[PDB]
């Protein structure tokens, strides 16, 4: 009951779902051959474990997950890599030409020669859910696939499941470590197309995760694993209340009804720590307190602003480890008698506490280090619009010479189109200008 | 409970639409940019005959 | 992913059989067609430009043109030359005498079928295609007429596909042929309109780089051909060897082109040095250098709109990223502002033979305007006067046709003019 089913669009998706697949194997002691030794309900079960595996009869656990990518070069890796055989086959769709960091193609021109196969995987894996909650979807903004196509079967995905909720995880552009100069305008259209069919969509700048990367894991020049792994993390934690289940539990859903607002005010902030090095972690226990302390410094955030410049709709945090709630109210206390942490007028200033007991683990041989506790922050703040203001501002430049504006066009689409999500867009940000604005 | 449903349906419905009017749009617009192109390559191809030919009417001279 | 090669007239015949060498010693392959590498990272990417033919035998996916057989007997008479589909050399008798007319719409058009059948074969066994690269020269007949008209016909029967050029400029240093700026305006008047990405390798630029930074008061047509080979492997370096870029053509190309007209690049390579007589800042500001370019053209009298960067050899990437982001902004004057983040920089961690490093720099530079300039000045100095146009006339042409691509490449260059006029307020 309650199951998930994750969606990995383009490379960035597929890769990151790698990560957090490894990473949820090692969480609940899944063999890459599926075999869960744990595990005596063999071919099924109601545990909480399975709301994100399903079972065979030969007692295999298979993640209720597809994987997407028009190009095969990416799952042509997961099909020979080590967790080859935790998927079906069927679970794995390939096309033959990508999206060349197109929105159009990815939407439009390559989209519709696959989705309707997509849509039917999906829906075999949805045929065996006992009241399945929803979707998570893995993709970038940037790629022509993780912006077109993911669009696409946000749309189609409405329309075959109605209002069931649908989370996303997407991957925000950082201007120096991308292939693509278009990646502005791919972000612009399909968080115009999406916003409308997304219930909350957790953004991953990166920027941010590459500096983190390097200032805390002494990493000269990170790679797509390095920055994979530690978003595996923070994937991880906010599922953790779904895959795990005790006393303290706090149910993501519970979480969601605070951090939006608004239906367009669905894009939580979220924070994690403590990243560190093995190196560095020697000898340095960290207490409660210091990595709730860290979950207000800004160089921790996966999306770079400045909270303390905007005002906060919501905050909860989620604990995972030896965690109890003496030390979290604690620490909450002094930051709250220490700290900017301004609310707006129209709601209460609390934070939402959960705590999972099962502790983080991590990759062998990974860069981050094995710790007994570890947070993550959810914080609804206006400081994000400033995300989309750079982004609006990158689109603006070049979309006034119609910069690159032929391969779209040429692949069907219209200016229109631009112009619409652009329009938005700038009503995005007031939207979030406006919510921090006082009341009379 | 009865506007509840009407407006998910309503919800459901409009997506559909929005979403086949956009297909069928993009399908036009990708078609008669092919169709330009062919037909441009085309009249091309035709200049290339009437040339051709021309080299034909002064060799009788 | 797989490209098909097509190599026309005497330039792009010989220039295509140097790349055909130069790629297969990177890939480990003989002139048998045999591997005898020693790394697997040399075939993960092998079918982008051979097919496997039986018995484990590579064969490139060429297709080598021509109005004249002695550039037919002479490739295979050369190094790999018994590596080809025997049946994919197209040829001919008559020729067509460096007369732009004689390739596009006579003779050129009489064999245009013949290769297109063979081009036929080669892509009807591709499991997917992502386009053609065609080396050519602008100056002659058969390859200037004959691959602009080649490049039509593809495109008819393959509209949706990538076709890329490596274009040789003509120059009076190096070819004494007067003709060669009719032949050149006439190539680039279809050039500008049917291809995705041309790199402009100029005969001008390659001489001056042979004689001034090489060393040669006399080079030979080998001589620059090295320099071109050299140049042809670095572009095709990325689709070539395994790395963290996924991009076929159509990802690059929408990359490096922001207007469809504006498909001219610069290419650039170093270290350029003579056999006479390296760290990634050197490196870098001498694939910058405007004495590094293979088109004869000064960027620091224009703005870039797109730049890429290949580096080839183990070297420090953090240090790479250092040296890019230190070039663009210490030349920000020289980078169009409203194309943000529009210098792009791949690594790969495998040199070419005989240097433990090299870069190769390809630019969209609103300078290539110079280039077309020049083209446009010789044709003009020839066309108020009307001069060898019963040439032409001879084969059908209209005068009217000389002034449309005249005005055409006008046109181009007062285009390469406004954006680099333009600015983002
Ligand atoms: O376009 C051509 C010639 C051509 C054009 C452009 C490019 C190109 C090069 C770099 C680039 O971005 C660099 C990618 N970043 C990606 C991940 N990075 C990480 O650090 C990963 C880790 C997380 C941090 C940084 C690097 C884009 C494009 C290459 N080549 N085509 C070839 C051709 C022409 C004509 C005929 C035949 C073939
Ligand atoms: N964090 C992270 N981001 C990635 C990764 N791979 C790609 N991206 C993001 O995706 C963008 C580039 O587009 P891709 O994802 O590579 O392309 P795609 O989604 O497969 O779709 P195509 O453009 O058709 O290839 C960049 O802006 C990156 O931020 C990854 O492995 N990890
Ligand atoms: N770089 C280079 N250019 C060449 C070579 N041979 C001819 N050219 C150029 O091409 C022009 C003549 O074209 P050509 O190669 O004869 O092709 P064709 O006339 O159609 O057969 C001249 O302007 C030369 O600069 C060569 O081996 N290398
Ligand atoms: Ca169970
Ligand atoms: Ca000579
Ligand atoms: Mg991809
Ligand atoms: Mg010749």
């Amino acid at each position: 009951m309650r199951e998930c089913i994750s969606i990995h669009v383009g490379q960035a998706g597929v890769q990151i779902g790698n990560a957090c697949w490894e990473l949820y194997c090692l969480e609940h002691g899944i063999q890459p051959d599926g075999q869960m030794p744990s595990d005596k309900t063999i071919g099924g079960g109601d545990d909480s474990f399975n709301t994100f595996f399903s079972e065979t009869g030969a007692g295999k656990h298979v993640p209720r997950a597809v994987f997407v990518d028009l190009e095969p070069t990416v799952i042509d890796e997961v099909r020979t890599g080590t967790y080859r055989q935790l998927f079906h086959p069927e679970q794995l769709i390939t096309g033959k030409e990508d999206a060349a960091n197109n929105y159009a193609r990815g939407h439009y021109t390559i989209g519709k020669e696959i989705i309707d196969l997509v849509l039917d995987r999906i829906r075999k894996l949805a045929d065996q859910c006992t009241g399945l909650q929803g979707f998570l979807v893995f993709h970038s903004f940037g790629g022509g696939t993780g912006s077109g196509f993911t669009s696409l079967l946000m749309e189609r995905l409405s329309v075959d499941y109605g209002k069931k909720s649908k989370l996303e995880f997407s991957i925000y552009p950082a201007p120096q470590v991308s292939t693509a100069v278009v990646e502005p305008y791919n972000s612009i259209l399909t968080t115009h197309t999406t916003l409308e069919h997304s219930d909350c969509a957790f953004m991953v700048d990166n920027e941010a995760i590459y500096d983190i990367c390097r200032r805390n894991l002494d990493i000269e020049r990170p790679t797509y694993t390095n920055l994979n792994r530690l978003i595996s993390q923070i994937v991880s934690s906010i599922t953790a209340s779904l895959r795990f289940d005790g006393a303290l539990n706090v149910d993501l859903t519970e979480f969601q009804t605070n951090l939006v607002p608004y239906p367009r005010i669905h894009f939580p902030l979220a924070t994690y720590a403590p990243v560190i090095s093995a190196e560095k972690a020697y000898h340095e226990q960290l207490s409660v307190a210091e990595i709730t302390n860290a979950c207000f410094e800004p160089a921790n955030q996966m999306v770079k602003c400045d909270p303390r410049h905007g005002k906060y709709m919501a905050c909860c945090l989620l604990y995972r480890g030896d965690v109890v709630p003496k030390d979290v109210n604690a620490a909450i206390a002094t930051i709250k008698t220490k700290r900017s942490i301004q609310f707006v007028d129209w709601c209460p200033t609390g934070f939402k506490v959960g705590i999972n007991y099962q502790p983080p683990t991590v990759v062998p041989g990974g860069d981050l280090a094995k710790v007994q506790r570890a947070v993550c922050m959810l914080s609804n703040t206006t400081a994000i619009a400033e995300a989309w203001a750079r982004l609006d501002h990158k689109f603006d430049l070049m979309y006034a010479k119609r910069a690159f504006v032929h391969w779209y066009v040429g692949e069907g689409m219209e200016e229109g189109e631009f112009s619409e999500a652009r329009e938005d867009m700038a009503a995005l940000e007031k939207d979030y200008e406006e919510v921090g604005v006082d009341s009379v | 409970i009865q506007k509840a449903i009407e407006e998910n349906n309503n919800f459901i419905k409009m997506a559909k639409e929005k979403l086949a009017q956009k297909m069928e749009s993009n399908k036009e617009n990708r078609e008669a940019h092919l169709a330009a192109m062919l037909e441009r390559l085309q009249e091309k191809d035709k200049h290339a005959e009437e040339v051709r030919k021309n080299k034909e009417l002064k060799e009788e001279a | 992913r797989e490209i098909v090669h097509i190599q026309a007239g005497q330039c792009g015949n010989q220039i295509g059989a140097k790349f055909w060498e130069v790629i297969s010693d990177e890939h480990g392959i003989d002139p048998t067609g045999s591997y005898h590498g020693d790394s697997d990272l040399q075939l993960e990417r092998i079918n982008v430009y051979y097919n496997e033919a039986t018995g484990n035998k590579y064969v490139p996916r060429a297709i080598l043109v021509d109005l004249e057989p002695g550039t037919m007997d002479s490739v295979r008479s050369g190094p790999f030359g018994q590596i080809f589909r025997p049946d994919n050399f197209v040829f001919g008798q008559s020729g067509a005498g460096n007369n732009w007319a004689k390739g596009h719409y006579t003779e050129g058009a009489e064999l245009v079928d013949s290769v297109l059948d063979v081009v036929r074969k080669e892509s009807e066994s591709c499991d997917c295609l992502q386009g053609f690269q065609l080396t050519h020269s602008l100056g002659g007949g058969t390859g200037s007429g004959m691959g602009t008209l080649l490049i039509s016909k593809i495109r008819e029967e393959y509209p949706d596909r990538i076709m890329n050029t490596f274009s040789v400029m003509p120059s009076p240093k190096v070819s004494d042929t007067v003709v060669e700026p009719y032949n050149a305006t006439l190539s680039v008047h279809q050039l500008v309109e049917n291809t995705d990405e041309t790199y402009c390798i100029d005969n001008e630029a390659l001489y001056d780089i042979c004689f001034r930074t090489l060393k040669l008061t006399t080079p030979t047509y080998g001589d620059l051909n090295h320099l071109v080979s050299a140049t042809m492997s670095g572009v095709t370096t990325c689709l070539r060897f395994p790395g963290q870029l996924n991009a076929d053509l159509r990802k690059l190309a929408v990359n490096m082109v922001p207007f469809p007209r504006l498909h001219f690049f610069m290419p650039g390579f170093a270290p350029l040095t003579s056999r006479g007589s390296l760290t990634v800042p050197e490196l870098t500001q001498q694939m910058f250098d405007s004495k590094n370019m293979m088109a004869a053209c000064d960027p620091r009298h224009g703005r870039y709109l797109t730049v890429a960067a290949i580096f080839r050899g183990r070297m420090s990437m953090k240090e790479v990223d250092e040296q890019m982001l230190n070039v663009q902004n210490k030349n920000s004057s020289y980078f169009v502002e409203w194309i943000p983040n529009n210098v792009k920089t791949a690594v790969c961690d495998i040199p070419p033979r005989g240097l433990k490093m090299s870069a190769t720099f390809i630019g969209n530079s609103t300078a290539i305007q110079e280039l077309f300039k020049r083209i446009s000045e010789q044709f003009t100095a020839m066309f108020r006067r009307k001069a060898f146009l019963h040439w032409y006339t001879g084969e059908g042409m209209d005068e009217m046709e000389f002034t449309e691509a005249e005005s055409n490449m006008n046109d181009l260059v007062s285009e390469y003019q406004q954006y680099q006029d333009a600015t983002a307020d």
